[PDB]
This record gives structure tokens, C-alpha cells and sequence, in this order.
RNA sequence: UUGACCUCAAAUCAGGUAGGAGUACCCGCUGAACUUAAGCAUAUCAAUAAGCGGAGGAAAAGAAACCAACCGGGAUUGCCUUAGUAACGGCGAGUGAAGCGGCAAAAGCUCAAAUUUGAAAUCUGGUACCUUCGGUGCCCGAGUUGUAAUUUGGAGAGGGCA
RNA sequence: UCUUUGUAAAGUGCCUUCGAAGAGUCGAGUUGUUUGGGAAUGCAGCUCUAAGUGGGUGGUAAAUUCCAUCUAAAGCUAAA
């Protein structure tokens, strides 16, 4: 992302030796843990799923995802956390029933 | 002053300037810009035509100050070089040694060619430049550089 | 109530303006207090200045990148490049700021040599007893002021190269219009089956 | 430790674990009075990182509100205005429940200072809440500099004023371009850009 | 902690918490480290024995 | 909130400054101003640097 | 039978605290219409008056889930300005900010989530004494459903060396 | 001027293993109110309801791919 030193175009603005400076930790909300991956899969296998997500893996063996795809949404909020849902009861189906 | 107000010239006769028939009224047409389309649209057509109505696209927050860019002409220029230095400049007109301009620091975004360097050999910092003034400033023996 | 060529003014008055009318009378007022309440802190903080250690910084949005301003503080990675600690340093009346990042070097060069030359025209007294009062500097920016850095030079060799700049921006601004366009046909292209 | 585990563990309330709890427990709570001392935090964890600690003089308190909509007074339904101001029914009152639970324990022990209150239980008819108090007179909270700044006589029922959580949240206090209005208070805000400023020499 | 650490020989588990969300993942995760677990009857049998009031575990 | 002082511009003060300064030459206008300096040598005038 | 524990009470129990006033300014709730639109109903008046709850010498806000699109800035507040502008509006009457920039003042931070586990190390209270906006000894109590120390994201923690 | 607090506390460097970060909340739909905020600025009622290379934001709804910028749902703080 070196810039050419005009002022339009793609790269636009002025050639300055850069620095690339040092990472925040935050930034690194996002990164589990050693210690939460343990604790949410041991809640996980005490809580179970939901009732919606009790339906989940029924539309997914009986109707495929994009019939999931489409509750989800409508359960969970945006399109974008139906896709991270649907995969998650992919990973519930998949590890478990087959092997 | 309202000693030189002519308030205090009618004193004594009845209407103060209103008339008699007229007998000025607190708002007898409406208040402020009311009926211009009903009772004052020979007033808004002839002085205000265009006034009513929609052109063009919405900006939903628009910042100037990404449309800043001032213009500077061809007819100055060398008012960004300073005058204990302008007429050394001007003569010995020749390249190797050219007054670089900074028309960003300056204060420019966009150079113009409206008319009639001298003959010297500039060297201009712009960022936009239009075909004409660069075509005078090179006409000249100078270049443009481009800057950010 | 529209009568005259005269243009259409937008007076905002139709609300209860008249019980929000803030008159300064007390401009004086307020600078003479200002100026004793300025005295009274360089009274009471009486070996140093009233205010602290300011950055070089570049401003933000092209209206105004071309200019250098004061920043908020120093970035720990400009104050631990100047051989001290945060602590210590906002304690030696160095601001500092968190935030700030250093993704320019001109800027970290300026603000450490900054820092440089405020460490070799301060003392610090001795935490005990001895305090060799030394004639308070009421304002460090004076001191210390920002320089705007130059850029060039007076005068220098005209060189023409042949190509225009006029051609350079008119095929920048069409090569940033048409970059998906570009892409886009160089999928459908090597999608040749 | 154990807080890890319930703070997990709380967030499945779809789970059959958790709702045979909150069946039994939203039983349990309305079957007392509608403001009632709780001997301990049933959140221990939600509690605790809200700002409870369990030493004396931290005091926490259920309430139970009405759900649903503000019904407006002035009787019959007849407003007597414009049509716009017609509406009797689906009015929202622009605070919280969370806020009025706040507040009418705020006002039972008036002696104690609302430091927070977190969500429990609900059913169709009331909305379960759990207020977390501090006693500004105990000589635990008075020493301890942690919690002192309780004692101050500015924080004198910050829940009826807007400073809690849900106060600052339903005030609107936050920063940003969302925020315009309402940054630094609303009327603040509404007064400064809607006054005459005129200088001795008028600009 | 300790029954995450594997460094518990042995853990009773009080039944009579009022909060059962406070030991309901004791004999799971017991289950899970391998940690010997015994649900016994009694928290204030628990806090005698350690000179508290309850202890709910031990 | 009636407007109390008035904007000069700072050139025109000056001007009307360097007026009076000028005006406190030849005894005309000091004469025809009050200021009884009919027996004083010259007309403005100033003083040794001790007072 | 006895001693606990949990929960819930009672007392002219030991010690405290709240109410009311004032409310110019401050933090919320609730909330009009006259008016203007030359009518009027959306709008405006106005997120105002009246009503209600709650503080202080200031209150609030406040150390970014910010602004930006720069060569990036850096808590909050306020003044000049942006700007009667972007936008909203029977796009009618009318309404209407914010970023940048100059300045005033400048200040930073701390909990929850970590096993102290080779020693609840923490704290209210009672009583005795003393150098009393408190300290120390002793004793009940709080507390392991977690009080201290450590750590707060700018980081930081545990090992090894310097 | 008097106690020495203390076989106490704090800060700096290198290597390594890590790095816990707030839920009927965020977010979504709808309703009402409000905003300059316009396929919805904020708030609130109800219904649904998360995640962890995640989440919010980037002023035109949506899908796909990138990038940039902070680290919410807990809290204190003089001065102008």
C-alpha cells in the first residue's frame, strides 16, 4: 500500500517512509483462549442445544442449508450470523453422529 | 441615532407615514415567505425564479473539506515568490536555477491558466493542474510537479 | 410579506429566543480572571511551566495535511525511543497519549528529537531538600515551538522529461474508475472454460 | 475459577437446565412482595463484576415490574389537542424497566445507594430485576478507597437522576456521530445551539 | 481450580446450594478431568468440618 | 443586548490617532481648544528626561 | 434429646441514615395549546410552558466499541468557525447539525474475569488503654456462594537469566 | 528536627509459555416517539436472540470479497 505521491488515482497521497508501528492487544478481543475454549465446550455439553437450534439440525438433514440459512436468519439477527450458526450445527452433526 | 430618525419628523401629523386609508396593519399579506405560491408568486417568478422545486441528488454528510481545492491563476504565480527575490528571479531567466513554487503550502489545490507568465523558467508544486496552464508553464521552459 | 428584490432571508427567531440571549459582558471580566487565575498556578506549581510537553503531529483531511500542528502527548514508543518511561515522563511534565500511533517517520524523528532537547534544557530538583530555584519558563511551547518542516528548495534544475502531468492525472483518475470493470473482464476472460 | 463457568452458563437460557430455573425460580419471586430484600446474589458472578463485593453494607434488593406499554392518563382517551397527540395506547416511556426497578427500590431504602441492577427472570406480566445497593454510612464503604466515592453527596439517587447503566443508556450518553444529540445531555445540547451569543463588538 | 489443575484427589459436592448454577458443572467437569467426585449430603456439614458456616464443596 | 461598543477599524483608529498627535502641533487648535498656552515658547514642545 | 445451617421475623434492642425547604443554573421523566402555515389536519410553536422525581457549588459529560479516509488525528467541556451549510419539510411554512481548523483549560485512570493455597494474609462491631477526623491489644461476628495482595488491554501474568 | 521504615516495595532489558477482557446483552423485526439522520439518528414496549481470527462503526437497502478504525453491554475523575 505504497503511495505514488499524486493526488488522485489509486494510491493517492504522499511517499512517507513508513513504520509500521507496534500491535495493540486489543485487537486481540477476538482471540479465545487456551482456558474459553475449554469452558465453552464443557457448558456445552451441560446446557445442550435450544429449541431452535433443536430445529436447526432437523432442516439440515431433512432441507438442506439453505433452508437453515433462512430460519436462522430469521431467528438469530443478520444473514451473516446465520452462516457462522448453520456451520456451527455443521460441526454438531458432523463430529458426532457420523464420527 | 434616533435623533436623526425620522420618527421625529412626524411628530404631529396623524399616521406617521402609513397613510389613511392604508392604516398599517400588523401583518396584512402573512407572515415571512406565506403564499408564494398563492398571493406572492408575481413576486417569486421576477427576483426569485427557481425557487420552488427539487434538482439534483442528495449528499447524505458532505464534508468540505474534501472538495477542498483553491484555485490560483496563471496571472499571479509570482506572488508566491517574495519580492526581495521576484525581480532577482526575474531576470537571469534560465534553467539550473528555477524558483520552485509551493502552490500547496501556498495554499492552492488547483492551478489555472488564465494568463501570461513571463518567459522565466518556473518549477510549480501543484496537485491539479488544467491542460492550459500546464501547456503556458512548459510554453515558458518550466515544468509541474505533482504533489500530494 | 414577500415584497421587493430582495433576498430570501432565514431568520431562525420564531421559537422563545429572547430567554437565550447571552450578551458578554463580562469579556474583560473573564480575561483579567483568566490572567490572576494563570498567576495563581504559576504561583502554586512555581518552578515550572503551565503547560506540558506538546508533539510535532500531522493533521488530518487535505485540507489541512499540508500543515504541522500540536498533538495531545507523546506515544509510548516516541517516549521509550527518548530513553525514559510513561510514568515517568508524564511525572517530568511530558504529555503522553496512547492512542497515538507511529506510522510515520518524519513525525517519530521529530517528536524524539523533541524529546531530546527538552531533557537537555530542564534540571530536575532532587526529591529531598535541596531545590536550586532556577526561574520558572512560563510556556514550553515558546521554548519549544513547533516547526513546520521544509519540503524543498529555492532553486533547482528544470526537468522535462517529455510526458505531460495533465495526461498523468486524467489517467490516474480514469485507471481508478475503471480498476473493477478491468477485473471483472479479467474474470470473465479466464473463465475460458 | 467458578465465576468463568457461570458466566457461560447463564447465557444458554433456552438450555432445559436453565428455564426448569427460571420456571421455578419466577414462581418463587412472585409469589413474595413486589420489593424484597435477597439474602445473596442468585448471579453471583453478574453481580460481582457489576460491582458487588460480599462485605457488609452491599445490599441487593428484587423488584418486579409491569411489563408492556405506558398507558397515558387524562381520562377517557380524550387528549384535546391535535390529532398527531391522539394517541392513547401505544405509547413507550422513554425509560427503561430496568430504570424504574432502579428507582422504586432507590426510593424504599432511600439510606442506600443504587450502584447497579442486572435482569433475572420474566414472564408476561412482570419483567424480574435484582438491584445491587451500597450503604454510604457503613464503615466498610466509608474506608476501603475502592468504594468510598459512593459517599460522595453527588451520587445521592443516581438512579432517579440517569447515572446508572440503564440510566446512561437510556439518556443516550455515548460517544459518537449516532450520539449528536444527545452526547453531553439532551437540553444541554438543545440550550447551547439554540440561544443568541452576542459579543461586546457584534461579530 | 484445582479440579482443572488434575492436582484433586477427591471432591464432595454439597447438595443443598440455593444458586444451583454455582456446582450444577461440578460433576460434569469432574467427569471430564477425572477427578473422583462424591455428591454428600449437606453444606453445613461441609463448613464444620472446615470451621466455616457452609462450604458448599470441598 | 442593545449593542454598547462599537467596532473601529484598527487603521482608521490609528489614523485619526496619528491625526491628533499632528493636532497636538502648531497652538491654533490648542489655543482654540481651551488651554491657556499663549506664553509658552513654542507650540507643542517637550522637556528634559528628569521629570 | 442436643448442637448447627438456610430462610424469615420481633424488639422504646446498640449505632446510624431518608423525608422537608430552596430550586437562578444542573440531571431525567412527562407534556400542551395559543401561534405560524394568510384556511387546516402533517408540520411549526417545541423535543417549549405548566406538572413530577433528583443533586451540587457547580451539575452533567469524560479517557473512545471516537473522528476519519489524511503524510492520519486522539478523554470531556466551552468560545470563534464550519453554517443558516449537508440534510429534513403538505420539499410548503419553516427547521437544521457534525468532522476538520484557531483558542480557553488540560490529568489521569480501576474493577469483574487468574489458586494466597506452604497457612482469609481482609473487614464492621463490642470492650480496655492511649498521643482521638484515630491507633493498639483482646473477643464475638462478616466472610471460602470469596474479603486482601497481584492484573485492567496503553497491557499484563507465570518460568529462566541479567 | 525525630524515627529508620525493610532480610519491604517499585521501575528498566533479553528468552520463552501464555494472555482470563462484562448476555434476554449486542444484533434483528415490528410499534410508538424523536432527530438534520434521509430503506429507519437515538430511546423505549413486545417477539426472536448471538459470537470469539469475534463484535461495533465507516450517514443508500442487499449479496459476495477486501480494507480501515476502535474494544460495548461494569466504574471514578479537578479545570476551562
Amino acid at each position: 500500500t505504497v503511495k505514488t505521491g499524486i493526488a488522485i488515482g489509486l494510491n493517492k497521497g504522499k511517499k512517507v517512509t513508513s513504520m509500521t508501528p507496534a500491535p495493540k492487544i486489543s485487537y486481540k478481543k477476538g482471540a479465545a483462549s487456551n482456558r474459553t475454549k475449554f469452558v465453552r465446550s464443557l457448558v456445552r455439553e451441560i446446557a445442550g442445544l435450544s429449541p431452535y437450534e433443536r430445529r436447526l439440525i432437523d432442516l439440515i438433514r431433512n432441507s438442506g442449508e439453505k433452508r437453515a440459512r433462512k430460519v436462522a436468519k430469521k431467528r438469530l439477527g443478520s444473514f451473516t450470523r446465520a452462516k457462522a450458526k448453520v456451520e456451527e450445527m455443521n460441526n454438531i452433526i458432523a463430529a458426532s453422529r457420523r464420527h | 441615532p434616533s435623533r436623526f430618525t425620522k420618527t421625529r419628523k412626524h411628530r404631529g401629523h396623524v399616521s406617521a407615514g402609513k397613510g389613511r386609508i392604508g392604516k398599517h396593519r400588523k401583518h396584512p399579506g402573512g407572515r415571512g415567505m406565506a403564499g408564494g405560491q398563492h398571493h406572492h408568486r408575481i413576486n417569486m417568478d421576477k427576483y426569485h425564479p427557481g425557487y420552488f422545486g427539487k434538482v439534483g441528488m442528495r449528499y447524505f454528510h458532505k464534508q468540505q473539506a474534501h472538495f477542498w481545492k483553491p484555485v490560483l491563476n496563471l496571472d499571479k504565480l509570482w506572488t508566491l515568490i517574495p519580492e526581495d527575490k521576484r525581480d532577482q528571479y526575474l531576470k537571469s531567466a534560465s534553467k539550473e536555477t528555477a524558483p520552485v513554487i509551493d502552490t500547496l503550502a501556498a495554499g492552492y489545490g488547483k492551478i489555472l491558466g488564465k494568463g501570461r507568465i513571463p518567459n522565466v523558467p518556473v518549477i510549480v508544486k501543484a496537485r491539479f493542474v488544467s491542460k492550459l496552464a500546464e501547456e503556458k508553464i512548459r510554453a515558458a521552459g518550466g515544468v509541474v510537479e505533482l504533489i500530494a | 410579506a414577500i415584497s421587493k428584490n430582495l433576498p430570501i432571508l432565514k431568520n431562525h427567531f420564531r421559537k422563545h429566543w429572547q430567554e437565550r440571549v447571552k450578551v458578554h459582558f463580562d469579556q474583560a471580566g473573564k480575561k483579567v480572571s483568566r490572567r490572576n487565575a494563570r498567576a495563581t498556578r504559576a504561583a502554586k506549581i512555581a518552578p515550572r511551566p503551565l503547560d506540558l510537553l506538546r508533539p510535532v503531529v500531522r493533521a488530518p483531511t487535505v485540507k489541512y495535511n499540508r500543515k504541522v500542528r500540536a498533538g495531545r502527548g507523546f506515544t509510548l514508543a516516541e517516549v521509550k525511543a527518548a530513553g525514559l518511561t510513561a510514568a515517568y515522563a508524564r511525572t517530568i511534565g511530558i504529555a503522553v497519549d496512547h492512542r497515538r500511533q507511529n506510522r510515520n517517520q518524519e513525525i517519530f524523528d521529530a517528536n524524539v528529537q523533541r524529546l531530546k532537547e527538552y531533557q537537555s534544557k530542564i534540571i530536575v530538583f532532587p526529591r529531598n531538600g535541596k531545590a536550586p530555584e532556577a526561574e520558572q519558563v512560563l510556556s514550553a511551547a515558546a521554548t519549544f515551538p513547533i516547526a513546520q518542516p521544509a519540503t524543498d528548495v529555492e532553486a533547482r534544475a528544470v526537468q522535462d522529461n517529455g510526458e505531460s502531468a495533465f495526461r498523468t492525472l486524467r489517467l490516474a483518475r480514469s485507471e481508478k474508475k475503471f480498476r473493477g470493470i478491468r477485473e471483472k473482464r479479467a474474470r470473465e476472460k479466464a473463465e475460458a472454460e | 475459577g467458578a465465576y468463568k463457568y457461570l458466566e457461560e452458563l447463564q447465557r444458554k437460557k433456552q438450555s432445559d437446565v436453565l428455564r426448569f430455573l427460571q420456571r421455578v425460580r419466577v414462581w418463587e419471586y412472585r409469589q413474595k412482595n413486589v420489593i424484597h430484600r435477597a439474602a445473596r446474589p442468585t448471579r453471583p458472578d453478574k453481580a460481582r463484576r457489576l460491582g458487588y463485593k460480599a462485605k457488609q453494607g452491599f445490599v441487593i434488593y428484587r423488584v418486579r415490574v409491569r411489563r408492556g406499554n405506558r398507558k397515558r392518563p387524562v381520562p377517557k382517551g380524550a387528549t384535546y389537542g391535535k390529532p398527531t397527540n391522539q394517541g392513547v395506547n401505544e405509547l413507550k416511556y422513554q425509560r427503561s424497566l430496568r430504570a424504574t426497578a432502579e428507582e422504586r427500590v432507590g426510593r424504599r431504602a432511600a439510606n442506600l445507594r443504587v450502584l447497579n441492577s442486572y435482569w433475572v427472570n420474566q414472564d408476561s406480566t412482570y419483567k424480574y430485576f435484582e438491584v445491587i445497593l451500597v450503604d454510604p454510612q457503613h464503615k466498610a464503604i466509608r474506608r476501603d478507597a475502592r468504594y468510598n466515592w459512593i459517599c460522595d453527596p453527588v451520587h445521592k439517587h443516581r438512579e432517579a437522576r440517569g447515572l446508572t447503566a440503564t440510566g446512561k443508556k437510556s439518556r443516550g450518553i455515548n460517544k459518537g456521530h449516532k450520539f449528536n444529540n444527545t452526547k453531553a445531555g439532551r437540553r444541554k445540547t438543545w440550550k447551547r445551539q439554540n440561544t443568541l451569543s452576542l459579543w461586546r463588538y457584534r461579530k | 481450580a484445582l479440579i482443572e489443575n488434575k492436582k484433586a484427589k477427591l471432591v464432595l459436592i454439597a447438595n443443598d446450594v440455593d444458586p444451583i448454577e454455582l456446582v450444577v458443572f461440578l460433576p460434569a467437569l469432574c467427569k471430564k478431568m477425572g477427578v473422583p467426585y462424591a455428591i454428600v449430603k449437606g453444606k453445613a456439614r461441609l463448613g464444620t468440618l472446615v470451621n466455616q458456616k457452609t462450604s458448599a464443596v470441598a | 443586548w442593545r449593542k454598547w461598543n462599537v467596532k473601529v477599524n484598527h487603521n482608521e483608529k490609528r489614523y485619526a490617532t496619528a491625526s491628533a498627535i499632528a493636532a497636538t502641533a502648531v497652538a491654533s487648535l490648542v489655543l482654540a481648544r481651551g488651554h491657556r498656552v499663549e506664553k509658552i515658547p513654542e507650540i507643542p514642545l517637550v522637556v528634559s528626561t528628569d521629570l
